[PDB]
């Protein structure tokens, strides 16, 4: 029992061994009061809490250990060890940091017998958390893995970025996600995605309805009905009489025939029919 | 407008005959407009063309003139059977020619969406019915799909009703779910306050039943513990992995709209209770939101007089104060959640603590006297202020607080002489400040945040007789007189509330069968303390009871004269028809009005003969 083992099943959790869950005896909160108290209690604080997650990553270094630690308790359910954890605020941005050290492994691998994909499932951690310690860190992180990430996988963590990254750093997204859109014309699917959702700047959005326009002929045939929905309904204030005319000269001047024409007509005619602040700008 | 008035002058005069016996033997019964178009609708099988054409068009002009309008901003029977009318055309026409079918779906959504001046609920029927009657059709419907997406603009009550009628589309396509989840996911990062009140209201009926609905595992869902392809398959520890941790990650995603717009929360505060009582497992991660909510507002240091933070609620921004956060509405949720906790859930230090705090909560708001709160004599109340404003504020949480407090102290122990005397202290502040409000002028009606089945419950114990030696603590409550009217003028508002909309505030607010119960309840109470002021508020509540279960749960007049009466076995229910049950309650209100009249007393009630 080291360090990390011991101080856990202090605090009322139980590590398990195998596929089996590990165990909880007190209530999910009352366990995170528990693992704070033992960690500012400790003879050298400081030291303790790098002791701590080594403990951690070591345990971690199984395959079946770590999908433990990911994956909800047992007491009527309460969340994974490892988000449990991630809730207490000192021991939180170490754990961040030891997280994606472990990401790059499972990156390339594929899915197991379970169909469980491991480099998914650590990501899926960071979602939704209650306060992020060192934001700034988090987004760097998350931007440097999202550069690195095959793209199968990199188009799940992109759109999964408004609910990891807090509502302090939407800011920095913005830059960085637009630098990689004129680097890739594949990502301008789940990139508008995301662009919906965050906080920008309308000097910023802009920017982004020129670039998205100009490369619309490196994009595919199929996305196009879902990258003119962007376009239409970036159109709410009054940019709309401006946005619709540039939009409309992309479409002037430059089975796939038809379901394209089709279902581009079925987004911009639906526009239209509901939206009378577009009807009146096209005419 | 031929046939449009004729529809009308149709359902005018078959209205008339029914009106007079008069007519009913000179005339005999005609043939109406209404079932001569409905038949042209059933002969149009043949292949006109040209005939439906006019149909649809005729279909939705009685829907849009004939439709309802003051209902929503404040003979409407030819009104009604115009509508009905102009839904069943379309409707009927919808289920004979396919080829039309998605052109009516086309048009029946595009007034869901574009109108949200006018009251779309008579559409939204129309659609429900649509999709009642053959669901695969519509079940890969684009229109359907895109009306998600324009969800976010439309007003919460439309989003609503579309995602109440689209379920049983969401029970065949995983796609329509996803497409639905995803949605209302980037919802929750709009700007406007409307999105996310919207994104609320589907997580909320999401989490509501996920047993039901969710038992085949949709893409999200799978997704939330890491797997992309699954399908078909169910291996159970991953599977039933896979949708607990995928609610969690909705209810954490809930959670940070708790530190939203006021209006968010209380919407939030209303449906964490009925997704407690279907969802059991989500228990202790709702009790603990609420725990970590309530943490904010309560002041742990014993002897601090304002147990609950309430300055804490109102926010200033340039010279507007708004309230955020409803601390009563807070405590209610508490309240009632925590009642189910203990009442179920036996098959830890968590539900202990919020109990503790409660009391805590009672027993300090109890001695804490108005230099706590700083108001009075002191703070003025003038709404024209900046001060006076945040004070009405304070009033109103502070009355909302007591009435929770009453609520809860009620359930807490029935048996305890000691605590109703606490339940009368909670009354007496309720009142201080109820009081103060009106002496000041002031702009109460709906405000009561007590449950109507406590109402209901209460109203039981206060009039109930039959009390036994060890229930004469209830002598507290009864032998005031104006706890006694408190109660009373609470049901009697709730009924009232009844009939303006069709809901009531607190939990099992909007139920037609919850709310169907305690009318009952609350019926055959004021029955007998009718015919043991009060009386006159017992009939005033017993009138305004069974005009509205007349207008609403009309289909259910039998069950509820039943309810007024004792038990009557089974071949009855063949002996006993609705004119038995009705002469019989009409004999002994005819009676209390005859005794009434008869008596020799020098001012006979007006009041009351008029309502009898």
């Amino acid at each position: 029992g080291s360090v990390f083992v011991k101080l856990l099943k202090a605090s009322g959790l139980t590590l398990k061994t195998g596929e089996n869950q590990n165990q909880l005896g007190v209530d999910q909160v009352i366990f995170q009061r528990k693992l704070f108290q033992a960690l500012r209690k400790h003879p050298a604080y400081p030291k303790v809490i790098e002791e701590f997650v080594n403990g951690l990553e070591s345990y971690t270094e199984d395959s079946e250990s770590l999908r433990n630690c990911l994956l909800s308790c047992e007491r009527f359910y309460s969340k994974s060890l490892i988000k449990l954890l991630l809730g207490i605020d000192i021991l939180q941005p170490a754990i961040i940091k030891m997280l994606f050290e472990k990401v790059p492994q499972f990156l390339f691998e594929s899915e197991n017998r379970d169909g469980i994909n491991m480099a998914r499932l650590i990501i899926n951690q960071l979602k939704w958390l209650d306060r992020i310690v060192d934001g700034k860190d988090l987004t760097a992180q998350m931007m440097q893995l999202i550069s690195v990430a095959p793209v199968n996988l990199q188009h799940d963590f992109i759109t999964s970025l408004p609910e990891i990254l807090g509502d302090s750093q939407h800011a920095n997204v913005g830059k960085e996600l637009g630098e990689l859109l004129v680097q890739n014309t594949s990502l301008t699917v789940p990139i508008l995605d995301v662009f919906s959702s965050l906080r920008l700047d309308p000097n910023f959005l802009s920017k982004i309805r020129q670039l998205v326009m100009g490369k619309l002929s490196s994009v595919r045939l199929e996305d196009f009905p879902v990258i003119v929905k962007f376009l239409l309904h970036s159109v709410t204030d009054t940019t709309s009489l401006e946005v619709i005319a540039e939009l409309r000269e992309n479409l002037n001047v430059q089975n796939s025939d038809k379901d394209c024409i089709v279902l581009v007509f079925d987004v911009i005619k639906s526009a239209i029919r509901y939206e009378k602040t577009i009807s009146e700008a096209w005419f | 407008d031929l046939l449009k008035t004729s529809v009308v002058k149709s359902f005018k005069d078959l209205q008339l005959l029914q009106g007079s016996k008069f007519l009913q033997t000179l005339v005999p019964q005609r043939t109406c407009v209404s079932t001569m178009i409905l038949e042209v609708v059933r002969n149009s099988v043949h292949s006109w063309d040209h005939v439906t054409q006019g149909l649809i068009e005729f279909g939705f002009i009685l829907m849009d003139s004939y439709g309802p309008k003051k209902i929503l901003d404040g003979s409407k029977m030819t009104n009604q059977h115009a509508c009905k009318l102009g839904a069943n055309i379309l409707l009927e026409t919808f289920k004979i020619h396919e080829m039309i079918r998605q052109e009516i779906l086309e048009q029946v959504l595009n007034r869901v969406v574009t109108r949200t001046s006018s009251p779309i609920n008579h559409f939204l029927d129309l659609f429900s019915d649509i999709i009642m009657y053959a669901p695969l059709i519509l079940q890969n419907c684009s229109k359907v799909t895109e009306t998600f997406d324009y969800l976010t603009f439309l007003p919460l009550q439309t989003v609503q009703g579309l995602l109440k009628a689209v379920q049983p589309l969401l029970k065949i396509s995983m796609s329509m779910r996803d497409s639905l989840i995803l949605v209302l996911r980037k919802a929750m990062f709009a700007s406007q306050l409307d999105a996310r009140k919207s994104a609320v209201a589907g997580f909320l009926l999401l989490l509501k039943n996920f047993k039901v609905l969710g038992s085949l595992p949709s893409s999200q869902c799978t997704q939330s513990i890491g797997v992309t392809q699954v399908r078909v398959d169910v291996h159970s520890r991953y599977s039933a992995v896979a949708n607990e941790t995928f609610c969690l990650e909705i209810i954490d995603s809930l959670k940070r709209s708790l530190g939203q717009q006021a209006d968010i929360r209380l919407m939030l505060y209303d449906g964490f209770y009925d997704v407690l009582r279907r969802n059991s497992q989500l228990a202790s991660s709702i009790m603990q939101t609420l725990f970590s909510q309530l943490k904010q507002f309560y002041e742990p240091e014993p002897d601090l007089l304002p147990p609950l933070k309430l300055g804490a609620c109102v926010l200033t921004q340039g010279s507007q104060i708004f309230l955020q956060e409803p601390l009563d509405h807070l405590l209610s949720c508490i309240q009632h959640c925590l009642a189910w906790y203990k009442s179920r859930v036996v098959p830890e230090e968590l539900y202990s603590e919020l109990d503790d705090m409660l009391e805590s909560i009672t027993v300090r708001m109890i001695k804490s006297e108005l230099e706590d709160f700083e108001l009075d004599k002191s703070a003025d109340f003038s709404q024209n202020t900046n001060v006076g404003i945040k004070n009405n504020i304070c009033a109103c949480l502070i009355m909302g607080v007591c009435e929770v407090l009453m609520e809860y102290n009620f359930s807490i122990s029935n048996f305890s002489k000691s605590k109703f005397e606490e339940i009368l202290s909670l009354f007496t502040c309720y009142k201080k400040f109820s009081d103060i409000l009106s002496e000041k002028a002031g702009k109460k009606v709906s405000d009561s945040l007590l449950s109507l089945k406590f109402v209901s419950d209460l109203l039981t114990a206060l009039f109930r007789d039959s009390i036994q030696s060890h229930e004469e603590s209830l002598s507290v409550l009864r032998s005031s007189g104006e706890f006694m009217h408190y109660a009373v003028n609470v049901t009697l508002q709730k009924i009232q509330q009844l009939i303006r909309t069709g809901h009531v505030s607190g939990p099992d607010g909007q139920n037609p069968d919850k709310i169907f119960q305690n009318l009952c309840d609350i019926t055959r109470v004021l029955l007998w303390r009718y015919t043991s002021s009060i009386s006159l508020l017992c009939l005033e509540g017993l009138q305004k009871t069974f005009s509205v279960v007349l207008q609403f749960y009309q289909p259910k007049v039998q069950q509820f004269l039943q309810a007024l009466d004792v038990m009557g076995t089974e071949e009855e229910e063949a002996g006993v028809t609705v004119t038995q049950r009705a002469s019989f309650q009409i004999r002994q209100f005819q009676r209390s009005l005859l005794n009434l009249l008869s008596s020799e007393e020098d001012d006979f009630n007006s009041k009351e003969a008029l309502l009898l």
